[PDB]
């Protein structure tokens, strides 16, 4: 708020002001990767880039 | 290794080979059993990445 000195003040009188920040958001983050069905036969690889994106 | 020798003698310098093909016959064939071996495995589509299909 501003502040005057003085006893006059005539139609001196200030308006309200307030003042605004917008949050936003961001484009999702992805990891995608995919295995043909012959890869599958063992699981220990597929199992651990499941942890390496995490 | 002498015992795995199947022939008497070892291939000399000039040495005429001989093609036994002179014409278009068809074939008949013979083994004797468990010559030709076949191999088999699965393709594992059960998988939990393969979910979208039955």
């Amino acid at each position: 708020s501003p502040t005057q000195e003085g006893w006059d003040l005539t139609d001196k009188a200030t308006g309200l002001l307030e003042l605004n920040v917008a949050v936003n958001m961001g484009e999702p983050d992805n990891d995608f990767f995919q295995l043909r069905a012959d890869d599958l036969r063992d699981e220990t690889a597929y199992r651990r880039r499941i942890q390496s994106a995490a | 290794q002498r015992a795995y020798a199947n022939v008497n003698t070892s291939l000399a310098d000039a040495m005429a080979v001989n093609i036994l093909n002179v014409k278009d016959a068809r074939t008949n064939v013979f083994w004797a059993d468990d010559a030709i071996r076949i191999v088999s495995q699965p393709i594992p589509a059960n998988h939990e990445l393969f979910a979208g299909m039955k």
